[PDB]
RNA sequence: GGAGGUCAACAUCAAGAACUGUGGGCCUUUGCCUAUAGAACUUAUAACGAACAUGGUUCUUGCCUUUUACCAGAAC
């Protein structure tokens, strides 16, 4: 488990060093965007979080593409990562499923949280939002999912 | 329906509290009321915290928190 | 068209520069719940804005426009809005047409989307009253010229007219030398409110004149709602206006009504 | 303690956290204990103030 | 002390490195079966 | 719509996936 | 219970023209802006994609006595403000009918309960000095007219139209209840 | 299809030493007699927890100027 080094934490697997710097560059930036840089506007503070969410998402996409896509590491490296909280087991378990392949997060597919219905507009393909932009003619009001800043999360866009 | 909960990184939490720490704005006048609400539930939290103390032989324990 | 409808609207202030919250030192310690100061009492806190809007200079196109909002960005009406074209709430002066849209809904609420109360307020305070239309603004504490008294009350007049003029259509402006106040009156409830929230706490004359550097320590001009005009003249005039207006709307009532027969 | 039972409450079955963690407003994660100790000090404090 | 506002976690504490706990020597002869897992946080999350 | 149309069309968004901003 | 039971009273216009709508229910919402007591508040957006959310500002006890849409606050039947409809209705007949309402605090709260309805409901520079200025006519109407056939300072006290323009090109084009003089030094 | 989850919802958990269904006969649906089938979990120095807190009301006391806060026994 623990992100902290501690004695219980089973020492690294092998290929680790080859990736180690790519990891650390994300890591510093988290320490960077958690820094409490004040703003009076709600719109901002939520933006601030939109970083942390984004980074976390990239790190996981990276480890994921290494292990599954190109198979450039070994099962024990990978599983050691995931044990150390380097990447989301779960989220990656979505990226393996058919449609979700490019998914945001796991709030953005929650059915139960949203007032009605489901699934932030975050998911719908642009190919349709554009259709209501056709008929109605207002272009398209959507830009950022309040939770993330997804824009066309669905795996076509 | 019922998907389960979605676990999220620890950061998102730290950023949250590390902002609402400084409150002087207007936009917190909801959160301000929110705070008074949780005052009812605090002693609960205490219990559910302090029964997980880490015990002499573990160095650092890691827990699962459920936050507002 | 070429002015507002052309180029996208712009930021005024960088969110960095945005003014300091926690109003400063009317008393000892800072209360967290309300945002005030604690003990003691001094002459009231108010001060001229460091800011003002610039009617044709900053106004432009923004997001709410392309997405179809209604209410006007008030932190634009102070030209203090730090979101630039990002702001949903509209940046610019009311035309007649927008009011064409609102006018369904302007019974209850302003052009900034806020809910008018009923009974005004002890002093004729900040938002209006749904029981009544009022287009007409009292203006007081004109000493937000600082104390330099301008060679003619008609220089006051030229200045008041110069300012409030820009902000929309107008009926009239009566300065009063007897009592210090300007009373101004517009077309649309909409314009009125917009100008009001804009013009609080300001100082005067050119990009510089005389004490212009120190303009910033003035108190700033109160702009508050106006009561009746108790003269008979204006008053007779009013009851006329309402009368011809009823005279119009009867036509509506007989059209949909008469159709319903 | 042995002379006087209590004999618990079938139906207690609706816990706080279950009820809570079901809403929009709560979220879930993991974190070092000590840290959560501290967050609880900030919390408790800001409330009482 | 009371004047001394408690220091946040992300900075001071997370980088410090923990400084060893109790445990106890055990043995490779007597305690051989248990010397592996005895001190895990939860001793066996997995042994199927 | 058509697959070619989509594939070509997307690169337009500024920053890869999915935070990348169309327009 | 009964709080729910008189249901919402809503315009069929301002309500917006979509086929299907969803509206929230919150059993103790705001107080009235009128009687100052609680009630059930009903949100909704008009259309689905809107940015702006209609709320309901008043009782159904208070919007009955005066007979009006809780969102709009126009008449139910005529889509018109109270202070109009009961003014027209004052006129024909001759004099009557206005609704004297509620200063103080528990005067209005009290007055909410009694069921009497209310009257409205009962039933349902080149200086140009141009003079002769009419009493009832605004500036908007003046420069209105000017821009309509093709910038001003009026004094209504002295009925003296003071006037200026950008270029004397607008001198010709101006000329090419009105006292003319083309006045400048 | 198998394994798992510090996942969810809906049922049930203290009694004639005790559960439920079904067939046959009687009174007239309950119920009684008889025949038959299946029975998770919990029970005999008796019980869901080889654990152990608080509150209310009503009494008996102890602190003892009075109310919170309390002292130590009982019943509900
Ligand atoms: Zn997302
Ligand atoms: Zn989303
Ligand atoms: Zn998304
Ligand atoms: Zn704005
Ligand atoms: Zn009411
Ligand atoms: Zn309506």
């Amino acid at each position: 488990m623990p992100r902290i080094k501690t004695r219980r934490s089973k020492p690294a697997p092998d290929g680790f060093e080859k990736i180690k710097p790519t990891l650390t560059d994300f890591e510093i930036q988290l320490r960077d965007a958690q820094k409490d840089k004040s703003s009076k506007l709600a719109a901002k503070s939520n933006e601030q979080l939109w970083e942390i969410m984004q980074l976390h998402h990239q790190r996981s996409r990276y480890i994921y593409t290494l292990y599954y896509k190109r198979k450039a590491i070994s099962k024990d490296l990978y599983d050691w990562l995931i044990k150390e909280k380097y990447a989301d087991k779960l989220l990656i378990a979505k990226w393996r499923k058919t449609g979700y392949e490019k998914l945001c997060c796991l709030r953005c597919i929650q059915k139960n949280e949203t007032n009605n219905g489901s699934t932030c507009i975050c998911r719908v393909p642009r190919a349709q939002l554009e259709e209501e932009a056709r008929k109605k003619g207002t272009q398209v009001s959507f830009h950022q999912c309040v939770h993330c800043g997804c824009r066309g999360c669905a795996s076509t866009d | 329906l019922y998907t389960p909960k979605a676990e999220m990184p620890p950061e998102h939490l730290r950023k949250i509290i590390n902002t609402h720490s400084d409150m002087a704005s207007k936009m917190y006048n909801t959160d301000k009321k929110a705070f008074l609400g949780a005052l009812k539930y605090l002693p609960h939290a205490i219990l559910k915290l302090l029964e997980n103390m880490p015990h002499p032989w573990e160095q650092a324990k890691e827990v699962k928190v459920l936050y507002h | 068209m070429t002015s507002w409808r052309d180029k996208s609207a712009k930021v005024q202030v960088k969110e960095s520069e945005l003014p300091s919250s926690i109003p400063a030192q009317t008393g000892l310690t800072f209360n967290i719940w309300y945002n005030k100061w604690s003990q003691g009492f001094a002459g009231n806190t108010r001060f001229v804005s460091p800011f003002a809007l610039q009617p044709q200079l900053h106004s432009g196109k923004t997001r709410g426009d392309n997405d179809g909002q209604l209410f006007f960005c008030l932190f634009f009406a102070k030209g203090m809005c730090c979101l630039g074209p990002k702001c949903e709430y509209l940046h610019h002066i009311p035309d007649e047409e927008d009011i064409g849209k609102l006018a369904l809904r302007t019974e209850v609420l302003d052009c900034f989307g806020r809910e008018k109360f009923a009974d005004y307020r002890e002093d004729m305070g900040g938002i209006g009253s749904f029981r009544k239309k009022n287009k007409t603004l009292y203006v007081g504490g004109i000493d937000g010229a600082l104390n330099s008294k301008h060679l003619k009350p008609a220089q006051i007049e030229s200045r008041i007219r110069f300012v409030f003029s820009r902000l929309g259509d107008i009926d009239r402006i009566r300065y009063v030398e007897s009592k210090n106040c300007g009373f101004v009156k517009f077309k649309y409830q909409a314009n009125a409110e917009f100008a009001k929230e804009a013009m609080s706490n300001q100082t005067l004359l050119l990009p510089s004149d005389k004490e212009w550097d120190d303009r910033r320590e003035g108190t700033g001009l109160l702009v508050k709602w106006a009561n009746e005009d108790p003269d008979p003249a204006a008053q007779k005039r009013l009851q006329e206006e309402l009368k011809l207006e009823s005279l119009n709307m009867m036509v509506h009532l007989i059209n949909n009504n008469t159709n319903s027969a | 303690n042995e002379l006087h039972p209590t004999l618990p409450t079938n139906h207690n079955k609706t816990k706080l956290l279950k009820s809570l963690k079901n809403t929009k407003y709560f979220q879930q994660t993991t974190i070092d204990w000590v840290e959560a100790g501290l967050q609880l000090c900030r919390q408790g404090h800001n409330m009482l103030n | 002390d009371d004047d001394e506002p408690p220091l946040s976690y992300e900075q001071h504490i997370e980088n410090i490195e923990p400084l060893d706990p109790i445990n106890l020597p055990l043995d490779s002869q007597d305690d051989e079966y248990v010397k592996d897992w005895l001190y895990d946080s939860r001793p066996l999350e997995e042994d199927s | 719509f058509t697959k070619s149309e989509l594939k070509r069309r997307r690169k337009t968004r500024k920053g890869d996936g999915p935070w990348g901003s169309w327009s | 219970d009964e709080i729910n039971e008189p249901p919402p009273n809503i315009c069929e216009q301002c309500l917006g023209d979509e086929a299907n709508i969803r509206m929230t229910k919150i059993p103790q919402g705001s107080e009235c802006k009128i009687c100052t007591l609680p009630f059930t508040l009903y949100h909704f957006k008009t259309s689905k994609r809107s940015n702006n959310i209609i709320k309901t500002l008043i009782c159904v006890r208070c919007a009955t006595q005066r007979n009006i849409c809780q969102c709009c606050m126009l008449d139910s039947r005529w889509h018109i403000p109270i202070q109009l409809r009961d003014h027209l209705i004052s006129l024909v007949n001759e004099e009557n009918v206005m609704t004297e309402e509620a200063k103080n605090d528990m005067m209005k709260r009290f007055l909410s309960l009694k069921n009497v309805k209310l009257g409205g409901a009962q039933i349902t520079t080149k200086s140009f000095f141009l003079y002769n200025i009419d009493a009832s006519i605004p500036e908007w109407k003046i420069t209105d007219t000017v821009s309509q056939l093709l910038s001003l300072i009026v004094n209504h006290k002295a009925k003296c139209g003071g006037l200026r323009f950008q270029s004397s090109e607008l001198g010709e084009r101006f000329v090419s209840i009105f006292i003319i003089p083309w006045s400048s030094g």
